[PDB]
């Protein structure tokens, strides 16, 4: 009929366009995420741009603390990242509610994925149009990135990346795990991790860096932090010492 | 779903009204003609098929109650519904009032029934009209209704619904008289058969008559009876 | 402008007339004055009165009255 | 048919009007009513309707337009009668509950107005109270009562859910060529019989059958006798009085 | 045809629906809000339409529990709603927490509950901008809230149809005082500013309304300005205009 | 029908059509005006006949002893506005012992027409009401209107012609804001300001509807005879 892609529902070609279009949103504020493995941390980096001075840059952010041990980076527009915040939050008091652990991100993906299905499922829900990476560092499976899309479909990485340039980045990381022969970087320490991960941005984008043009979260064991501009200064000096 | 299948229309009318009534018109015919004494639904049957098991299968004339018939036109699918609602208020009237029903009020109730699935939403009026007819207890005058899926309610001395109706109408001006219904039962019964024989035709034996006489005395007549009703009336 | 044209009464009053219509444009104006003429000529003048102008406003608008009304 | 509209896909909804337009096609199913002549005096309340026969074979004295309220209010209905057919029973509902709560008459602008409120009921879920109509009601009622407060009064009911008093209303088919005729007609001098003959006189007019207590049908309220429908017998004697009267001129 | 509703996206990542939203609140009046040291410092272009008004009789900012200006621009029946709804929110937090909402929480209480409006067929997104602040015991802080559910935080915010004068004004006034300002000294800088606001608007005569929400001066409660302070701050803007 | 059907949609004007479609629903309505002192609220309402057999349909409906409303638009929408009204006055004067505040029951109307201007399957109430009262703060006028729009004036009116009655009250405005205690006077300046709003539909006694409400008077209705002092 003359809808087949105002509701969500297969087309002739045996396809959802509407999915499609919400794959077509997630690339607006073109900021770009690159999250690494360490050996016993997890690393990512985004982004951070203001278009105008008269915005407080603190508040302007995309790595939002969901569990105390999986950080949430989002990649599309921002009231679908809130909306989505707040979903995890309460399913992740939930868990440790009927289940008396704290939420492993696993299983954090997959109930996202499967609230994903339902909105594509429904004749009156819209999708998000936000990607997202769960980084965690688990005991049962060690330092781990999944990635859920608004098609509710999610797969793990050993690295990845997210925005409109991110083939660039996936170059980068191909060429180094080539070198490597192995799966995750072998560093015993978060911050070299944090510095090796920005070098890879830097090559890739194409641009230099400062502390207010970028944006950092580490999962290390048991915690969950993000880095203040100062720390993140320390590390690019460390950078040109290396 | 509470979406309206009813729209108002700036006709003066509901479209769904207007196509039920055509609906009604594409169905079997039925007549009814009442006596001094009795009542007579005679029904067409299309028994033109063949291999049919007839012996099972309801006719189109239904008891509701001891001394209540419904026969109908129009979707007959639909019918049985009405069917099974009039049974349940024939029963609800003794319980909370005692008296088996009369056929004026049973007649009101499919009324309403009818109008209902109009007036609400989420539903399609019925594309059926039954001819009401039976006795009052205590009573012996025949009462004969007319109910159409309009939700309007009609009494009438002799009545007709169905395929080519008009035809048989005309028929009953000129060979039923407003004053005197024929007094025998017999004489009921075969101008009723007279009437049927004009678009019925092919025989007899798609004629089916009921004959309900007071004192809850319901009772359809088998083909043998008709078969000798028919051949007097065609030989005359 | 338009009734210097024409020749009128000394008792008119143009702030009346412009109090009296509220949103006219500048065509329906000149479709008063003309039509205060019409008037004038079927009474059977050779003078405008003021109170013509006032009549021109209902035979001649954009629209025939406020319309049907049953509960407005 | 099939007029230029642009908006039938709601049932609320406007219209470059300013007014809804379901109401306004709810006024235009009241021109095809059998015709209802009500005449208002201070003496009584007389309701006339043409009962229409469509064929001889249908009774015509089994079926009826006058319909009891009460003892002390009627009702004629005109229009679509598959929905006065609800709209009667709330309203008879409603003066039993005010006899129940009061042991006391209901006014008859008070039902009238009740009534009004059961009409505004259309809609898809709106407002704080649940529709359970889905289409306007395209039937208009002529309720004639006595409270012995106000007199006699005739009101008009309309599907819009307005109400106007009026001192003699006629609607149906032939409501435009009734009401020229009561304009000129009535006054308040009438009495009671003087006001049943003029409404047999201009049910004459939109007669489309001919005269006669067949397919003709009078009913009164009076203060101290209530609520009486005319048989067919005493119909009969006042038509011939009027043939009477009218081979007088 | 993707115009239509709010739950239809577009190839262009658009979903037009809420784009429209904004030209409803380009409709709509200056409004402004002014960050200071202290507090907030709100203030609302009152439009005088008539003779036949009664003047200082019509609030166009509204208070939220009691330490929490909102003032809106818009659709003002629809942002009246709004405002409702987050009244209902904080009373719900104060007594299930036992503490006055802190300005943060409130900013993801109403962002979701616009938010909303965009994921059913049901309804309309609100078409309002809204700005909202106060002091808690965190400080004070300012939130300006979109018609499509996005926020950011902000040293100067501004809506309506002067908000191009005020955005550059702000602009000066952050590069007067990059340390800040008195929330003191801000009454006589939002008379300032609404007043080079009203020359797009130049049509009318407005009436100028201030309120403000500071720790120093009303011990962190959100109230009006009156009186000699009011009529004051007016005559400082008339002869800067003059 | 592109932009202009439903009332959940966007107009690339940042509109909504529904919304002036029902302000037509002021305009085919009959004048009225309404005007207050310091002392004493007044409307005056035209009301109007059908036809010469029929009588006249009210205009005003008394809401509380201190309180009035008056329509102008669509009765069967003014029908529903008038009943919560007086449900939410009886409502103040049970739980809070209290009167209930012009001021506030405007907005309490506000939500109540924007929350069937949100949902689809609603419509905007086609009625707009002036109301007045005198409370613990004195006098009020509020205008109402299917936008949901309520505004504080001194004088003010809305129907058909509603502009040469604002005209009429923006030369007589200061006059009728210096008279108080003496009721009268601002009766017969309502009936003058709603001289200029008539299409030749001359004041008749039971044509004129006049409702009151004062310092030291409940509200009042005068209607039939009780309006020839006035006219």
């Amino acid at each position: 009929a003359g809808y087949d892609r105002h509701i969500t529902i297969f087309s002739p070609e045996g396809r959802l366009y509407q999915v499609e279009y919400a794959f077509k949103a997630t690339n607006q504020t073109n900021i770009n995420s690159l999250a690494v493995r360490g050996k016993d941390c997890t690393v990512v980096i985004s982004q951070k741009k203001v278009p105008d001075k008269l915005l407080d840059p603190t508040t302007v952010s995309y790595i939002f603390c969901i569990s105390r041990t999986i950080g949430m980076v989002v990649n599309g527009p921002i009231p679908d990242a809130r909306n989505a915040a707040l979903r995890a939050k309460a399913e992740a008091a939930e868990f440790r509610y009927k289940y008396g652990y704290d939420m492993p991100c696993d299983v954090l993906a997959k109930r996202m994925a499967n609230l994903s299905q339902i909105y594509t499922q429904r004749a009156y829900m819209r999708p998000l149009g936000v990607i997202l990476t769960f980084v965690s560092v688990d005991e049962e499976l060690g330092p781990s990135i999944y990635k859920t899309d608004p098609a509710g479909y999610y797969v793990g990485y050993k690295a990845t990346a997210t925005g409109p340039k991110q083939q660039e980045i996936t170059t980068n990381l191909e060429n180094h795990f080539k070198k490597s022969k192995i799966d995750h970087i072998n560093e015993e320490s978060w911050e070299k991790v944090v510095e090796f991960a920005i070098t890879h941005m830097i090559d890739a984008l194409g641009t230099e860096f400062s502390k207010n043009d970028l944006e950092v979260g580490v999962a290390t064991k048991d915690k969950f932090f993000t880095l203040s501009a100062e720390n993140i200064e320390e590390r690019l000096v460390a950078i040109a010492e290396q | 779903y509470d979406r309206a299948l009813s729209i108002f229309s700036p006709d003066g009318h509901i479209f769904q009204v207007e196509y039920a009534l055509e609906a009604v018109k594409r169905g079997t015919c039925a007549v009814g003609v009442k006596g001094k004494n009795c009542v007579v639904l005679g029904c067409e049957r299309r028994s033109t098929l063949k291999l049919q098991d007839t012996r099972i299968t309801p006719s189109k004339v239904s008891k509701i109650d001891s001394h209540v018939v419904l026969s109908f036109s129009g979707l007959n699918a639909d019918s049985r519904i009405l069917i099974e609602k009039a049974r349940v208020e024939a029963q609800s009237h003794r319980l909370t009032l005692e008296d088996p029903v009369t056929v004026e009020y049973l007649t009101r109730y499919v009324a309403g029934v009818q109008q209902r699935y109009t007036q609400s939403g989420g539903v399609r009026p019925f594309g059926v009209s039954t001819l009401i007819a039976g006795f009052d207890p205590r009573d012996d005058e025949p009462k004969l209704y007319q109910t159409e899926p309009s939700g309007i309610y009609s009494s009438w001395s002799a009545q007709t619904i169905g395929r080519n109706s008009k035809t048989v109408r005309e028929f009953l001006e000129k060979n039923y008289d407003r004053k005197e219904p024929p007094a025998t039962v017999e004489e009921c019964v075969k101008l009723t058969v007279r009437s049927l024989l004009e678009v019925v035709q092919t025989g007899a034996k798609n004629i089916e008559i009921t004959v309900v006489k007071p004192d809850s005395d319901i009772v359809a007549l088998s083909s043998e009876e008709i078969n000798q009703y028919v051949t007097q009336i065609e030989q005359e | 402008i338009h009734s210097r044209k024409m020749t009128t009464d000394d008792d008119i009053n143009w702030q009346e007339l412009a109090r009296s219509t509220d949103e006219f444009n500048g065509a329906q104006l000149k479709a008063v004055t003309v039509e205060a003429g019409m008037i004038a000529l079927r009474n059977g003048q050779s003078s405008v009165k003021h109170e013509d102008f006032v009549e021109g406003i209902s035979e001649v608008q954009a629209r025939k009255s406020k319309s049907v009304s049953f509960y407005a | 048919f099939l007029t230029r509209s642009e908006y039938d896909r709601g049932v609320s909804t406007f219209s470059p009007e300013g007014r809804l337009f379901q109401v306004e096609y709810s006024l235009e199913a009241i021109k095809l009513g059998s015709t209802a002549i009500g005449i208002a005096t201070k003496e009584g309340v007389v309701l006339g309707v043409e009962k229409r026969a469509t064929s001889p074979l249908l009774e015509s004295d089994s079926i009826e337009k006058i319909v009891e309220i009460d003892r002390h209010i009627g009702c004629a209905m005109s229009g679509l009668t598959a929905d006065a057919r609800s709209m009667i029973e709330h309203a008879r509902t409603a003066a039993v509950t005010h006899n129940l709560y009061y042991d006391e008459d209901i006014n008859v602008e008070s039902l009238t107005q009740s009534v009004c409120d059961l009409a505004l009921r259309f809609g898809e879920g709106a407002s704080g109270e649940e529709r359970l109509m889905s289409r306007p009601f395209g039937v208009a009622l002529l309720i004639a009562g006595h409270d012995a407060d106000d007199g006699y009064q005739l009101f008009h009911a309309e599907p819009s859910g307005t109400f106007y008093r009026y001192n003699a209303k006629a609607i149906g088919s032939g409501s435009e060529g009734a009401q020229a005729e009561l304009l000129n007609e009535w006054h308040s001098s009438l009495t009671l019989k003087e006001a049943e003959l003029l409404v047999l006189k201009i049910l004459k007019q939109v007669m489309e059958e001919k005269l006669d207590e067949n397919n003709a049908q009078l009913s009164c309220i009076t203060k101290q006798d209530g609520f009486k429908i005319y048989d067919n017998e005493k119909t009969a004697e006042l038509i011939k009085e009027l043939k009477e009267k009218e081979a007088a001129e | 045809g993707y115009d239509l509703s709010n739950s239809v996206f577009s190839p262009d990542g658009r979903n037009f629906q809420v784009e429209y939203a904004v030209k409803a609140v380009e409709n709509g009046t200056t409004s402004i809000g002014i960050k200071c040291n202290d507090g907030v410092v709100f203030a609302v272009e009152k439009l005088i339409t008539s003779k036949l008004l009664v003047p200082q009789k019509n609030v166009k900012i509204q208070v939220v529990d009691r330490h929490i200006g909102c003032v809106y621009s818009g659709l003002i029946p629809d942002g009246r709603h709004l405002v409702n709804r987050g009244r209902e929110e904080a009373a719900s937090f104060k007594k299930l927490y036992k503490t006055p909402i802190p300005i943060p929480a409130f900013a993801d209480r109403l962002g979701q509950y616009v938010q909303a409006h965009t994921l059913y067929n049901s309804v309309r997104p609100f078409g309002v901008s809204t700005i909202f602040g106060g002091v808690d015991k965190n400080g004070a802080h300012l939130y300006m809230l979109e018609p499509s559910g996005s926020y950011w935080g902000y040293k100067g915010a501004a809506t309506g149809k002067g908000r191009q004068s005020a955005k550059a004004e702000l602009e000066k006034l952050v590069d007067h005082h990059p340390e800040g300002l008195s929330a003191r000294e801000a009454v006589k800088q939002a008379a300032k500013i609404i007043y080079l606001a009203h020359e797009d608007n130049k049509e009318k005569d407005f009436e100028l309304e201030i309120s403000w929400c500071s720790l120093s001066e009303t011990n962190g409660l959100h109230k009006f300005v009156k009186g000699d302070l009011l009529q004051e701050a007016i005559d400082f803007a008339q002869k800067e205009i003059n | 029908n592109n932009y202009d059907g439903d009332t959940v949609t966007f107009s690339p004007t940042g509109r909504l059509f529904q919304v002036e479609y029902a302000l037509e629903a002021i305009k085919q309505g009959s004048v009225t005006v309404g005007l207050r002192s310091n002392t004493h609220a007044v409307l005056v309402a035209l009301k109007r006949n059908a036809d010469e057999l029929s009588s006249y349909q009210k205009k005003i409906i008394k809401c509380d002893e201190h309180m009035g409303l008056s329509l102008a638009g669509l009765a069967p929408d003014a029908r529903v506005l008038s009943n919560y009204l007086r449900q939410q006055c009886n409502y103040s004067s049970l739980v809070f012992n209290r009167k209930l505040a012009v001021e506030r029951a405007g907005h309490l109307l506000c939500d109540k027409a924007q929350k069937n201007t949100q949902s689809y399957g609603g419509r905007p109430y086609g009625v707009g009401l002036l109301i007045i009262g005198y409370d613990k703060s004195g006098a009020h006028l509020l205008e109402f209107q299917p936008s949901g729009n309520v505004t504080e004036l001194y004088g003010t009116a809305i129907g058909a012609r509603s502009q040469g009655a604002k005209t009429y009250l923006e030369r007589t405005l200061d006059t009728f804001i210096k008279i108080d205690g003496n009721p009268d006077e601002l009766i017969k300046a309502g009936v003058e300001a709603i001289s200029q709003s008539l299409r030749d539909e001359s004041l008749t006694v039971d044509n004129l509807s006049i409702a009151i409400v004062g310092k030291d008077t409940p509200f009042t209705i005068y209607d039939g005879e009780a309006v020839a002092k006035y006219i």
